[PDB]
């Protein structure tokens, strides 16, 4: 139809330049075939494929590759692409548009052979291009055509062909060889041993990869992978900065090599003399242009000192001197290398200056890391200990806002060396011979820093509760009663499912407590709903469905008391409101129902239909309320049929579980349906309040472990009675932080809404990058809130709240804050 | 030479150009135009344009009055502002080798192409065009963000719906492939793709060709390319200026001697007179402030806008206004003047030597030092404690469609006193204010534009004589705006083919002759030889050894011409040693009979037959001494 449509229009437009492009344009703007047509279309296309200025049949064919993603062609396709391709040698454009569809077609579904990879692998090396026509695109064709794990001779001899370009394109062809293994021969090592010095960029940047991913494979030359490694060496010093990335990170990959050649490297000191005062490849690629390629040394330089027991502790002086660098993610990087490697290395002299950076600006990153290091580092001596603490004590003394970072670092370093802190206790902590020491502060973040690690030492060694003194026994007590992962429990002598079940049981009571009088109901459902409530509040892990039961059976309690009001037993005429409570109970039955959609996290099929026949209950309230107090009988049947036609759009629409739904409200109504359609609305209403009267209460099946969703908002704080001020007509930002607790699809739906004092809200969508993801199903958004307003006379209160939407209205879930705001007219 | 024009914007070009056997795009043009259709992007809702009234298709069957929106009787879309694309389905732009920037406002699309259509390619741009333009995304990305308009309006896009729709919205152009604003990241990946390159630098591609940029002098770092092979030359010109301008002056002597001529990027407003109407802007500008009303004018934080900031540096102090503040508010603007302080090398000569004698090159430096202008990000912040008024507001967009002059012009509006000042060129000032009319604010319209108008154009022409131009279909058309006017359309010999959007066009032009080098041991153990005067040839005989691109000959079947004439045939066999040889004439002919070998020899114009016995010594013999009576090709 639409392709026949499009092949007439373009026949009978017939013009060059322009209906050609214009109708290929449309086609392939507009949209896919998305059906079997394709190959009509493609017929059609090839029927008028016979032409003159090639541009138009280049233009076909590109329609042509698009189309094949539709996976609906496959053999009619390659044999019509075969045969066009068999004469269609015309310039190098029409060539190319054939071969990228040939490849797409390749690799678009059949991916088999017997003519499906075998044949136009065939038809493209047959087709081996004069001048740079398809050879890059060929090579890649038969690149990703990977014949059989018995084709590397064609590429063997068009690796020293004409064009860099291609160079390029055989190089990508035999990476795609390789990614599928078949096992790729030892001669391409000497091949491109010369292609290492190509002379031309493009080139050796995957040659190098090359030469890596075969040597790799197995190290026999004479030395092969040494041989490699010593190539990629007296390479990493190339002209160009984007070869040394790829130099860097492969031989970092690379993980066996020989031991003796391995220090060549890092073979020249500075470092050397200072060891002796105490008792080339990575060498210059340590310092190089711009950060990264310094990023890449020295993840290369961890990945191989991690494969490598030996070789570390060469490497530890070129690492540490290397901390000055000016540039923080070189920092960072050379922190957490540092870390990684920390294994069986000693710091004998380098305690002093990887110490010394600890003290930064802020650089609250570095300062971490450092940190993060220690405690993971190894010291061997004494006086080493004593140095790092008082360091530490400078630290903690100069930005006290680390010192719960401190004190666990200070944790790991004594749990890891007990031994070496056991002389140092008599000094550290005053304990004068014969004078009893003034008891020190118990809260004082220097004494509990100092005292952490001492009790966490204390683990291994049972002599030293001798050297503890007085007062450390009630100061060891207060801690292990404080800070429980800090000091573990130690020897001293002073210190030597039924609330789910229940649950269940609670929901089983209310479903079987049926047959008795509403008023006995009533309370009922109010006794077990302060049940709920207060377990889900004793409870944190039921918190979810606990609450969950709690709305539900407060909506079934709502629909009770509704329907018992004193306005049924009066007529209709004399409905006079005032007492007709059923009026705001259908509206918040109805924000009930949403809320526990959409609230909740985890909610199945079941709940769902449960919830949908509650809002249809809902409805019929409603409409029953409605028509009470209404004589029209226009009106009422309108509203009739509206309810209605909601009936009918529920059981078409939730067609399943209907049988579930035993003797249900829904269940009997649709099986009474038929004559209430044709009934008059006037007795529909009077059939549909009895229908309610007599209806039973579903059994609401509960869920596996969820969670409801939950708000808070901590930033602005909002008890600042400080005014924000600022100049009438303009603009002022109010930042504003939150934590969404067990949200699904957060950046969607929350949006912050604004209530100006005057009565008008506006909303605002945070941007889907405000939503930070710091752990599971724990989002924080963090934002600006623009606000403005001609000038007040006085501050004034804006509320902010976070609404969640959903697909029409919204619901709040979240307490309102408050800000103060001051517009002051314009100045001069 | 295939030549494909993928934009028609006549100012924001896109084309593919093909040449030799690679494949080099220039130019990726954001038509922001298309944007002047949405509705404005505001900081704070305002009650007008919230409850703006909604246009109702006339059936009604869509429910259109969600995505549409009128305001004064017109229509617009109501959604994310939205961006038009060059057409990238005529050839797939894989295929494309190198991208050539020629200014900021020429490469703003560069993400699209760059990123989403798995371009491998390199691009190429001058230093503080790439840098002007990682500063200009950055606020195109930051205006589009910071107020997230969900809303997505689609059924308009229908061309059925389209068709009906009222103008100008029945004026868009290919309104399918809109596309959403790019990202950061996405900005991030592009600016990493580039590669720099300095004024005149030779870059060479495979040996396959040679690009250098030439100073254009439209604004700083604009730049003219020029495609050279060693026998051919494509000069694409985009955006020059050869008026007196701060930017390094224009320089035409390179551009003669040149096969084809792309032209691009003429004025924009031709017959606006710059000086006399950067004169109007400071006389309206004064007379206002001295009203007491305040200032707003649109402009983005870079070119136009230094040279407007140095004419009222030098006019305040006329009438002595000094009270009034200037105001530049822009989330880029102190990177923007920093960044134009840095780059003096570039600067034209004046400045290069304001600065051989230390100072900063241009005068709005000292205007910050002396504390007049002020520079800040945003207006919510610092700038609303330190507002004033009277004052003179340079915000960020002139497209009018969002940033910082939207809630400007929303608060200003009302009043009477207060005006707006448009002075960049691109965007029709009538457009763009359509949707806040009415408007009590005094409008006033001043657009400086500084390219060559189309008299220089023909100087220019007539100076470099090419020997084709192309140039968009605007210019050869004469404008709608005075159809009468016979200047306002190019005008050349041959006349100027034109083109279209989406458009194909093969250049006037054969490949004939190209480069080899000879080496020179071949070179000396060839020996020249002469048959014509001043014409001197030899055979040649040797093996090509071809490395990217490049061709040369050195040492590891030529055939005769020329008739032998039957006298010196004779006399050189006597003399030579045979003997008994008879010649008889014929109509045209000589029958030549040497008794040895008994061989006949025919010769005849363009003819020499010799038939002789079975013989090998004699017919080599004679073989040796007919070939050497000619000359050898």
């Amino acid at each position: 139809p639409s392709k026949s449509a499009a092949l007439h229009i373009d026949l009978c437009k017939a013009t060059s330049p322009a209906d050609a492009l214009q109708y290929l344009l449309q086609f392939a703007r507009k949209p896919v075939e998305a059906e079997s047509v394709e190959g009509v279309v493609r017929i059609l296309l090839e029927h008028y494929y016979k032409e003159n200025d090639p541009s138009v049949r280049l233009k076909i064919a590109s329609l042509l590759g698009l189309l094949s993603k539709t996976a609906g062609f496959s053999p009619d396709c390659i044999m019509d692409d075969a045969i066009n391709i068999l004469q269609n040698e015309k310039s190098h454009q029409v060539l190319a548009q054939l071969l990228d569809t040939l490849l797409a077609i390749g690799t678009k579904l059949p991916e088999n052979q017997a003519i499906q990879m075998r044949l136009v692998d065939v038809a493209c090396k047959h087709l081996t291009d004069t001048s740079h026509g398809v050879r890059n695109k060929c090579l890649q064709l038969l690149g990703n055509l990977g014949s059989l794990e018995k084709v590397q001779k064609i590429i063997g001899d068009y690796f020293s062909d004409q064009d860099p370009r291609v160079r390029t394109a055989a190089i990508k062809a035999m990476l795609q060889l390789h990614e599928r293994g078949l096992k790729l021969h030892q001669t391409i090592y000497n091949q491109a041993c010369k292609l290492l010095s190509d002379d031309y960029e493009q080139v050796r940047s995957a040659a190098v990869q090359l030469i890596w991913v075969v040597s790799q494979l197995y190290p026999e030359s004479i030395r092969l992978v040494d041989d490699a490694f010593g190539k990629i060496c007296h390479m990493v010093s190339d002209g160009s900065w984007v070869v040394r990335v790829q130099a860097a990170k492969l031989l970092g990959s690379m993980e066996q090599v020989s031991s003796h050649f391995l220090e060549q490297t890092l073979d020249k000191t500075a470092h050397e003399r200072a060891k002796e005062l105490y008792s080339g490849a990575f060498v210059h690629g340590l310092e190089d242009e711009m950060y990264e390629v310094r990023i890449a040394a020295v993840e290369a330089l961890c990945m191989l000192a991690q494969s490598s027991p030996s070789f570390a502790e060469k490497c530890l002086d070129f690492l540490v001197d290397m901390f000055n660098d000016e540039i923080e993610e070189v920092r960072l990087q050379s922190i957490h290398t540092m870390r990684k490697i920390s294994n069986n290395i000693t710091l004998r002299e380098d305690q002093l200056d990887t110490v010394l950076a600890v003290l930064e600006d802020s650089s609250r990153d570095i300062r971490e890391a450092l940190h993060e290091l220690l405690c993971c580092t190894n010291v061997s001596t004494k006086e080493g200990i004593h140095l790092a603490l008082v360091e530490l004590l400078k630290n903690l003394t100069k930005y006290p806002t680390d010192r719960d970072s401190i004190w666990k670092c200070l944790k790991f370093l004594g749990s890891r060396h007990p031994t070496l802190v056991l002389p140092l206790v008599p000094e550290l902590l005053s304990t004068h011979p014969f004078f009893d020491t003034a008891e020190p502060d118990m809260d004082d973040p220097a004494y509990i820093a100092v005292l952490v690690l001492i009790f966490n030492a204390a683990k291994t060694c049972p002599t030293m509760p001798a050297l503890f003194s007085d007062h450390t026994f009630r100061h060891y007590a207060y801690l292990r009663d404080s800070l429980s992962h800090l000091v573990p429990a130690l020897r001293l002598p002073g210190r030597k499912d039924p609330s789910q079940q229940f649950l269940q049981q609670s929901l089983e009571r209310v479903y079987s407590l049926q047959h008795l009088d509403p008023q006995g109901a009533q309370e009922l459902l109010e006794f077990t709903i302060r049940d709920l409530q207060r377990l889900g509040e004793l409870q944190s892990e039921l918190a979810g469905v606990a609450d969950f039961s709690a709305t539900y059976l407060r909506c079934q309690l709502l629909l009770i008391k509704a329907l018992q009001e004193k306005l049924w037993n009066v007529a209709a005429p004399l409905y006079l409101k005032q007492s007709d409570l059923a009026s705001a109970a259908a509206k918040q039955i109805m924000e009930e129902t949403y809320k526990m959609e959409f609230m909740y996290s985890g909610v199945e099929n079941k709940q769902v239909v449960i919830i949908h026949h509650m809002r249809l209950q809902a409805k019929a309230l409603q409409l029953i309320v409605t028509a009470r107090t209404t004589r029209g009988l226009d009106p009422l049947f309108g509203m009739c049929e509206k309810f209605l036609q909601e009936v009918d759009f529920f059981q078409r629409y939730f067609i399943a579980d209907l049988p579930h739904l035993q003797d249900s409200f829904v269940d009997k109504l649709l099986d009474l349906m038929p004559r209430l359609m044709t009934s008059k609305p006037a007795e529909v209403v009077k059939i549909l309040q009895t229908m309610l009267r007599q209806s039973a209460f579903l059994h609401l099946p509960l869920p596996e472990q969820i969670h409801k969703a939950s708000a808070t908002i901590i930033e602005p704080a909002g008890e600042s009675d400080n005014p924000l001020r600022f100049t009438s007509g303009l603009v002022v930002a109010l930042d504003v932080d939150a934590t969404l607790e067990h949200v699904q699809d957060p950046q969607n739906t929350v949006k912050v809404q604004v209530l100006y004092p005057d009565g008008q809200a506006q909303m605002i969508h945070p941007k889907p990058a405000d939503f930070r993801n710091p752990g599971p199903g724990r989002h924080r958004l963090i934002t600006q809130v623009y606000l403005s307003h001609t000038a007040w006379t006085e501050a004034c209160q804006v509320e902010v709240r976070l609404l969640l939407a959903y697909n029409e209205g919204t619901i709040p879930f979240s307490k309102p804050v408050k800000v103060y705001i001051m517009p002051k007219p314009a100045r001069r | 030479m295939k030549l494909y024009c993928l934009s028609g914007h006549p100012t924001l070009p896109c084309n593919v150009l093909k040449f030799k056997s690679t494949t080099i795009m220039l130019d990726c043009g954001l038509d922001m135009t298309s944007t002047l259709n949405f509705l404005p992007l505001p900081l704070v809702q305002s009650p007008r344009l919230s409850n703006l009234p909604g246009w109702s298709l006339k059936d009604g069957n869509a429910f259109l009055d969600k995505e549409l929106k009128e305001c004064s009787g017109h229509v617009f879309v109501d959604s994310v502002p939205e961006f038009c694309l060059p057409e990238t389905e005529l050839i797939d732009l894989s295929t494309v080798d190198v991208i050539l920037i020629s200014n900021y406002h020429c490469m703003m699309a560069l993400p699209y192409i760059t990123e989403h259509t798995g371009f491998t390619g390199t691009v190429y741009a001058t230093e503080p065009t790439v840098q002007i333009g990682r500063l200009l995304m950055e606020e195109l990305v930051n205006f589009i963000e910071r107020v997230p308009k969900a809303q997505s309006a689609s059924l308009w896009k229908n061309k059925d719906i389209q068709r009906l729709l009222p103008s100008p919205l029945k004026d868009a152009v290919e309104v399918s492939t809109w596309r959403r604003c790019y990202t950061m990241q996405e900005v991030n990946s592009a600016l990493s793709k580039i590669q720099l390159v300095g004024y005149s630098q030779k870059i060479e591609l495979f040996g396959a060709v040679q690009v250098t940029p030439l100073s254009s002098g439209y604004a700083l770092g604009s730049s003219n390319w020029i495609i050279q092979s060693h026998y051919e030359k494509v000069s694409y010109v985009s955006g020059s200026s050869l008026l007196t301008t701060h930017p390094q002056p224009m320089d035409q002597a390179s551009l003669k001697n040149s096969d084809v001529l792309v032209l691009t990027g003429l004025t924009q407003i031709p017959t606006a007179n710059p000086d006399g109407m950067v004169g109007e802007f400071c006389s309206n500008l004064a007379l206002t402030v001295r009203n007491g009303g305040n200032v707003l004018v649109p402009c983005y934080p870079s070119g136009v806008i230094y040279d407007l900031l140095e004419c009222l540096y030098q006019y305040i102090d006329s009438a002595g206004l000094s009270s009034v503040p200037l105001y530049f508010i822009s989330p880029v603007a102190n990177s923007s003047l920093e960044f134009s302080q840095i780059f003096a090398e570039w600067l034209c000569h004046n400045k290069q030597s304001k600065v051989y004698l230390p100072e900063p090159p241009f005068p709005h430096a000292e205007l910050i030092q002396t504390n007049k202008l002020k520079h800040y990000p945003s207006i919510h912040g610092d700038f609303s404690n330190d507002f004033r008024q009277p004052c003179v507001v340079f915000t960020g967009h002139p497209s009018l469609r969002f940033g910082d002059v939207v809630h400007f012009m929303e608060l200003w509006g009302k009043s009477s006193l207060n005006t707006v000042i448009f002075t960049e060129p691109d965007f029709s000032y009538l457009e763009a204010l359509a949707p806040y009319q009415p408007l009590a604010m005094k409008c006033i319209y001043c657009p400086i534009d500084t390219r060559l108008n189309f008299i220089q154009v023909s100087k220019l022409l007539k100076e470099v004589q090419p020997l084709h131009v192309v140039c968009p279909e605007q210019y050869t058309q004469p404008p709608p705006a005075q159809s009468h006017r016979m200047d306002l359309m190019i005008d050349c010999q041959p006349p100027a083919m034109s083109y279209r959007r989406a458009e194909v066009l093969a250049l006037p032009f054969k490949r004939r002759y190209e480069k080899i080098e000879i080496m020179p041991e071949l070179a000396d153990s060839l020996v020249p030889m002469e048959i014509k005067p001043g014409i001197s040839l030899a055979t040649v005989s040797a093996v090509l050894h071809t490395k990217d691109n490049k061709h040369l000959l050195q040492p590891p079947k030529p055939l005769l011409s020329g008739s032998i004439p039957v006298e010196q045939f004779v006399q050189t066999l006597e003399k030579h040693g045979f003997s008994d040889i008879k010649v008889e004439d014929t109509a045209k002919g000589h029958i030549v009979l040497l008794q040895e070998a008994e061989t006949l020899i025919q010769i005849e114009e363009d003819s020499t037959h010799i038939i002789c016995d079975n013989d090998e010594m004699l017919r080599v013999r004679l073989r040796d001494l007919v070939l050497k009576f000619l000359q050898k090709f």
